[PDB]
């Protein structure tokens, strides 16, 4: 359309087309805001349109268009300033000085267009990183001289110096060279002396409040970096907790500006700074006390009305605390004057740990286990914070979360444990007390009753064993009545889950008291027949858990018991389960596997265990028997479901017993391995008759089920095995046989990847062992599964995955398989790697990277051979450019330090003249080159065409620094880093690369 | 002595069945099926008309992804990648404004969810034919 | 521990 | 009643995925870099009368940027967001949060870490500390999941019209028409080809 004529640069540019254009993108909609975007886009990515930034900036009446020439501006000084006619430099600096000071002086202009301005100070703060000190000298006494003189400049000035100390101190370390953040920092440093006199200087005697506020921002950055001296030996602290504390105004920043101070280094062998580092903090909390609010105010409804600022007040008032108190509440710890100060600042914790506000709480719970910590470990200081813990104590079982949210329990777990040894006896009577007020009904509700079942469950193992046995009887028997006494079966439900969640808290009760603990497993299988939901989970849930803790208990013949309770439990299990989804009945089969494992007589186990898989077994049998006579059925869903969870059941039982599993795995393992290939070639026929859309359908979902289940349960007893002759000389080949055919004649979309996770188990386990088996795997997945792989990144996800995993880890154990490779296949091989470098997939690249590291250390281990010659030969370079490949290209950042490894040991290699063999071609260089001298010849000739506008300086530094830093991968990553920098520039310094010597 | 003291359009309709369910529109252009939204799909029964919709809405922002009659016209057929799903043409759906035509395809927590909301959705083409 | 009658618990 | 609200952070968090969830119920699984911008209208309906984002959702590539900055113009509101499983896109939230507040100096700021659905999570709960002196609202999110997906703009709308008690409430729903022979055939070749294209994900719980 129209819209398009700012595009045509041999026409001048329309001003007011310009406006129309940006008009109809900020404020317009649809279709004419989405083309007006696209063509600003390409106005401001024209590498002439800075050209024009200077017309916009003087005749343009629309501060969005000024916003974005700046930006043209910016990219031009961010990548292009060096390679200016130094006219256009010093002609750009003067329009952009120029610029801040007319906008400063219009005071109508200084008020309504701060977005401009600020951009137009982040210009200005990009042109003195190019520019400044050495080619301007006099920037900072001409700010200083400047600011005197008007308000509106004093207070820009203040953004500008912001605005560089961001850039120098806080975002330099991945946007510059090492060396050129060195030069600004000093230079700062070297001139701040009298940044701080104009910053004082205003503070002390400033009256306008826009003013001050920016003055203080700027201080809160230079408190980053600025030396102690400036902090503690000017009365800047006595105004920053004291006057600025008082208008809201300069509150906010004034407290983030001491929280910043309370991290400053100070020597703390000098009494007079203690005493300084008291007085902010007490100055700060009278302020507090009288400005804002009382400690006795309710933060929790202050923070919930969320009136103006007051949030995030709240916020910084919880940082600026505990900050502060972390580091300092020592010196306020001995000195009885100080007593009150150090409780009421405490006391202000307190209230603001009651806020429902869940990363605040964190905030607050760190500290308190600061606290808490150095309480249980301190001598003589528990007796100070008494009454602090006591409501301590009260606000964490109040504000407990679930633990089965998980981080937020484990902290708030160890913060409660330590207040219960610190005292046991409040923390008892705290918890028996909410249980009464959970009867008497006055707190009762569902998610208070759960909250204190977690407070009680999780300080279990504090107590002494006889008082943890009558709190915990006191507790159930509370528990029980409540129950009792309420009605329908929601109530109940939530009650006596929360009885069997205490229980399961507490095995060493169950340990000791033996008809209990029966008791409760004779309950838990009651409740595994209710059907209410969430029940028959609970019970379940609460069986393996009290399992984990106390199965030799079970494994024993307990007196007075006619048998071991396992014994019990297997012959009733079919009633028992009877009621239950197939994934309970596993984890009911799983618990029954932990205690069998307990038992270590050996025909007492293989008894208990094939009495344990008896009604699988019994089922496995018959389904064998017809099957077999009969493959038909394996398309009736029932029969194919019942095979699959008599399967899952031994997957969950060899979960549990793993090398004791072995007896129950023979049991089964010939019939399944035949199972698995009759499910195969069903599998197959159905994609034959109905094409690829089968494998979506539930019939061949269900078959390829019990393929992964089988894999799974042999993968599972394999990588737990312990006994490796026999899975050699019994297990492997039948299942090789079994799976690796069927995966490389199977279709793509039929091949399943569990059987490259199958395998790679197998290779770590026995690969060792079985040579001519591993080289059986690489033949039957390697190729067909690149073939998959390596059209894209996308397709096959998990086939990707694994299919890397197998291949690490027969590098790492079987390396001859891959020297027996034919070399068109080893040739694969290594483009698959370079393939893996350059996935954005962390779990695929980064097994890529050790394939690639763990591949040339097993060349370097072969010697001076002709397969590692042959290997330098034809795929060093290959490496060394692929590397450096990713590691330039700004796609794969997440890889760099593993990008680093590989290529320091890549040029290591050449440096210790550990490869034996020229690595170039006959007439390319002269005869007796050193493989040192080829290298920075190859890199420098590789770097030119790859980033032309490096000069050939530039490239030869780089070179040069990391080649002698091979050793030193830090100082290594370093220069990569500053290399990364420079190729986004023209005319980076080549001096930059002797930062590290 | 008196002391002062101190200072969705489904209300007309009853519910006659209710599930969770997740629900698809077909993109037929680009021949792929798309997510409109899982939550309570409710049959609710106007006690004016006796006329039966579907109503469903989204869990979290409550927002509707599908509200239309039962029409007896409809037919439930399976997915031929689910065996706990139904797909069937819509002639007009309002959940997005004006009432547009699509293909869509529900799908349930188990097989007999979707057993019992085809045998339901059935019952209420009945009441709809009259 | 035994007074505890906990088998009595119900749903 | 409408607020500009600018989504920012690195390319492949989800930025497009979450906004696409919210605008039509769907889960994109296809990564297409986002150019520049899209600005899409999203309505949420509350107790206190509906409320309206314009949601600038933009490029995290920065070979894609565009106008970078330029688009945070007149924001009203943000959102930061990163992957949970790609340390980088957390360690590149400082300069996101940089660049943003900048241009926006005072507006409410949602921090999401996102893919909270994927096992192997990379950036620790406890290793997430950033939004704590910045004052912005963190939620661990799932476009894929649904988790807390809706947690970013109750918050936000609840910061812009000032009511801590805002909800969402359900949009009204008008009773729908009672409704032809000549496209008989032709709404049963589009009901042929959906129902022998398989249903995704058919292995979640819906
Ligand atoms: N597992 C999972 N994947 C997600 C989730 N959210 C998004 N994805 C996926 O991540 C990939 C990138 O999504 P996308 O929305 O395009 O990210 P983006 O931030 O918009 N990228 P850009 O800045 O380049 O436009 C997609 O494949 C998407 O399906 C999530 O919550 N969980
Ligand atoms: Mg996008």
């Amino acid at each position: 359309g129209s819209m398009e004529g700012i595009l045509d640069f041999s026409n001048d540019l329309d001003i007011a087309l310009l406006d129309q254009v940006v008009s109809t993108f900020y404020q317009g909609s649809g279709v004419q805001q989405k083309q007006a975007q696209e063509i600003l886009t390409k106005f401001q990515d024209n590498p002439d349109a800075w050209q024009k930034a200077d017309q916009i900036l003087q005749f343009s009446t629309n501060p969005q268009s000024k916003f974005i020439a700046l930006s043209i501006l910016d990219k031009l000084i961010t990548r292009k300033w060096k390679l200016l006619p130094n006219d256009h430099r010093i002609g750009i600096r003067n329009f952009v000085v120029g610029m801040i000071i007319s906008m400063c002086q219009d005071d109508e202009v200084f008020k309504t267009q701060k977005n401009l301005i600020n951009k137009s100070d982040l210009t200005l703060v990009q042109i003195l990183k190019q520019e400044w000190p050495q080619n301007w000298p006099e920037f900072i006494p001409e700010l200083i001289g400047s600011s005197s003189s008007s308000v509106n400049v004093c207070e820009n000035n203040m953004i500008v110096l912001k605005l560089l100390s961001e850039e120098v101190f806080d975002f330099s370390a991945e946007q510059m060279t090492q060396a050129k953040a060195l030069h600004l920092k000093n230079s700062m440093s070297k001139e701040f002396e009298q940044i701080f006199k104009l910053c004082f200087q205003v503070l002390e005697q400033g009256s306008s409040s826009s003013l001050i506020v920016a003055t203080l921002e700027s201080l809160l950055r230079y408190l980053h970096w600025i030396p102690y001296r400036y902090i503690y030996e000017t009365n800047i602290l006595e105004l920053l907790s004291t006057k600025f504390m008082t208008s809201p105004d300069t509150r906010a920043i004034t407290l983030k500006c001491l929280t910043e101070v309370s991290n400053l280094k100070i020597p703390q062998d000098n009494d007079l700074i203690k005493r300084q580092t008291v007085l902010f903090f007490q100055n700060t909390l009278q302020q507090i006390a009288t400005s804002v609010m009382p400690v006795t105010a309710d933060l929790k409804a202050t923070y919930a009305n969320a009136n103006g600022n007051d949030q995030s007040f709240l916020q910084d008032l919880a940082m600026f605390l505990t900050t502060y108190l972390a580091r300092n509440r020592a010196l306020l710890e001995s000195d009885e004057s100080l007593r009150e100060l150090l409780l009421n600042a405490h006391q202000y914790l307190i209230q603001l740990s009651k806020i429902e506000e869940r990363e605040l709480f964190k905030t607050t719970l760190d500290y308190w286990h600061n606290l808490v910590a150095d309480l249980f470990y301190e001598p003589l200081k528990k007796h100070i914070y008494e009454e602090i813990c006591s409501q301590l104590r009260l606000v964490i079982i109040e504000n407990m979360v679930r633990p089965e949210t998980i981080q937020l329990y484990k902290s708030e777990r160890e913060v409660l444990v330590y207040l219960t040894h610190l005292n046991v006896i409040d923390t008892e009577e705290i918890m028996i007390s909410k249980l009464a007020r959970q009867i008497d009904g006055s707190e009762w509700s569902w998610h208070n009753i759960n909250t204190l079942s977690w407070a009680i469950g999780s300080i279990s193992g504090t107590m002494s064993e006889d008082t943890e046995k009558r709190f915990v009887v006191t507790v159930i028997k509370d528990l029980l009545g409540l129950c009792e006494q309420k009605r329908g079966k929601d109530n109940k439900a939530v009650v006596a889950s929360d009885i069997m969640y205490v229980v399961g808290q507490y095995p060493r009760f169950l340990k000791a008291h033996w008809n209990f603990l029966r008791t409760v497993i004779l309950k838990l299988f009651e409740f595994m027949h209710e059907t209410h939901e969430g029940v028959q989970d609970m019970a379940c849930d609460t069986f393996i858990k009290i399992v984990q803790k106390c199965k030799y208990h079970f494994v024993i013949q307990q007196p007075r018991e006619s048998e071991p309770f396992i014994q019990t439990i297997i012959r009733d299990i079919q009633k028992t389960t009877a009621d239950l989804q197939p994934q309970q009945v596993h984890t009911f089969y799983k618990a029954c596997g932990i205690i069998i494992s307990e038992e270590r007589s050996v025909a007492e186990r293989n008894r208990l265990l094939s009495d344990l898989m008896q009604l699988p077994n019994m089922a496995w049998d018959t389904i064998v028997e017809q099957s077999t006579a009969n493959p038909t059925l394996l398309l009736d869903s029932e029969t194919v479901k019942i095979i699959a969870n008599i399967i899952k059941t031994n997957v969950a039982v060899c979960t549990s017993m793993g090398a004791d599993f072995y007896p129950q795995l023979g049991h089964i393992y010939y019939n399944m391995l035949q199972l698995y290939r009759a499910v195969s070639s069903m599998i197959s026929a159905q994609v034959a008759a109905e094409g690829l859309i089968a494998t979506k359908t539930p019939k061949v979902r269900g078959l390829r089920t019990i393929k992964k289940e089988i894999l799974k349960l042999v993968e599972t007893y394999i990588s737990k095995a312990r006994n490796l002759d026999d899975v050699v000389k019994v297990l492997v080949e039948p299942l090789l046989n079994a799976v690796l055919e069927d995966y490389m004649n199977n279709v793509p979309d039929a091949r399943d990847a569990e059987v490259l996770n199958c395998m790679t188990t197998v290779v770590e386990k026995v690969g060792h062992m079985i040579p001519q088996g591993v080289i059986l795997i690489l033949q039957s997945v390697f190729e067909c599964t690149l073939d998959m792989i390596n059209k894209d990144f996308t397709e096959y996800p998990e086939h990707r995955v694994e299919f890397y995993k197998l291949l690490k880890v027969i590098n790492e154990k079987s390396f001859a398989a891959f020297l027996e490779l034919p070399p068109a296949a080893f040739k694969l091989f290594v483009d698959a790697i370079c393939w893996a470098f350059k996935h954005n997939n962390r779990d695929v690249e980064v097994n890529g990277l050790q394939i690639a590291l763990d591949l040339v250390k097993n060349i370097e281990r072969m010697g001076n051979v002709p397969f590692a010659n042959e290997f330098h030969k034809n795929y060093f370079f290959i490496f060394v450019s692929e590397t450096f490949f990713v590691l330039t290209d700004s796609d794969h950042k997440s890889g760099f330090s593993k990008q680093a490894l590989l290529l320091m040991k890549l040029i290591s290699l050449v440096y210790d003249n550990k490869i034996s063999v020229p690595l170039y071609q006959e007439a390319e260089v002269p005869q007796g080159t050193s493989n040192q001298v080829y290298l920075s010849q190859y890199l420098a000739n590789m770097l030119s065409n790859a980033f032309p506008h490096l000069t050939s300086e530039q490239i030869a530094s780089f070179l040069s620094a990391l080649t002698k830093q091979c050793k030193d991968l830090v100082v290594f990553k370093g220069t990569l880093r500053d290399f990364l920098v420079q190729i986004k520039e023209v005319g980076g310094d080549p001096t930059d690369y002797l930062f590290a010597e | 002595i008196h002391f002062e003291p101190v200072v969705t359009m489904e209300e007309d309709e009853e519910v006659l069945y209710k599930v969770r369910a997740k629900l698809f529109r077909f993109d037929a252009d680009a021949k792929e099926w798309k997510e409109r939204g899982t939550g309570d799909c409710k049959f609710l029964k106007n006690k004016k008309t006796n006329k039966v919709r579907i109503l469903m809405r989204r869990d979290k922002t409550l927002k509707i992804c599908a509200n239309h009659i039962i029409a007896p016209e409809y037919t439930l057929k399976p997915n031929v990648g689910s065996d706990r799903s139904w797909v069937y043409a819509c002639t007009a759906d309002i959940a997005e404004g004006e009432a547009e035509a699509f293909t869509f395809a529900i799908r349930f927590g188990s097989k007999e969810n979707a057993d019992k909301f085809k045998e339901e959705f059935e019952k209420a083409q009945e009441i709809n034919k009259k | 521990v035994d007074q505890l009658r906990l088998e009595r618990l119900q749903i | 009643v409408q607020f500009k609200l600018v989504l920012v952070g690195d390319g492949g968090t989800g930025k497009t995925t979450f906004v696409k969830r919210h605008l039509t119920g769907e889960f994109e699984k296809k990564y297409v870099a986002t150019l520049g911008v899209e600005v899409h209208p999203l309505v949420f309906h509350t107790n206190r009368g509906p409320i309206k984002f314009n949601v600038w959702d933009t490029a995290g590539q920065e070979k894609f940027g565009g106008l970078r900055d330029g688009y945070y113009i007149q924001a009203q509101c943000a959102i930061i967001m990163f992957d949970v499983t790609s340390r980088v896109t957390y360690k590149n939230v400082p300069n996101w949060h940089r660049d943003l507040v900048r241009v926006c100096e005072n507006i409410p700021i949602v921090l999401c870490g996102n893919k909270v659905d994927i096992k192997d999570r990379k950036v620790k709960a406890k290793s997430i500390v950033f939004h704590r002196k910045k004052n912005l609202q963190y939620y661990d999110i799932s476009a894929k999941s649904n988790y807390n997906f809706e947690k970013p703009f109750l918050w936000l709308a609840r910061k812009l019209i000032g009511d801590p008690n805002l909800e969402f409430v359900a949009m009204p729903a008008l009773a729908p028409p009672e409704v032809d022979p000549a496209l008989a055939a032709q709404y049963e070749h589009d009901l042929e080809v959906a129902q022998t294209t398989a249903l995704p994900d058919e292995d979640d719980d819906l």
